[PDB]
């Protein structure tokens, strides 16, 4: 959730106020994945060191 | 990624047998156990 402040004002006596309702925003963060593969022969596993 | 050199085969050890195998037939002879040996001092032996 993201928002801001309320905007005041220097007013006089007997004067209406200004509508100061703030606004919002929703930041969104999708999640992604990465990959990596290594195939190897049976002979290599039991021969190489 | 198998046994090919550039594909990971360089990591295998090198196994060698240092002992030399002689591959010559040779010949077996028995004259020297029967024949008569005399010691020479020059180049000719006379009798």
């Amino acid at each position: 959730v993201s928002s801001a402040a309320v905007q005041w004002s220097w007013d006089a006596e007997f004067e209406e106020v200004s509508d100061d309702s703030p606004e919002f925003g929703q930041p969104e963060i999708p999640v992604k994945k990465a990959q990596g593969f290594v195939p190897i022969s049976i002979e290599a596993l039991q021969d190489e060191a | 990624m198998g046994l090919t050199k550039a594909d990971g085969g360089y990591l295998v050890p090198f196994q060698l047998d240092p002992t030399v195998i002689i591959t010559s037939n040779g010949s077996l002879n028995d004259i020297r156990r029967f024949a008569r040996q005399v010691v020479a001092t020059g180049d000719v032996w006379h009798g």
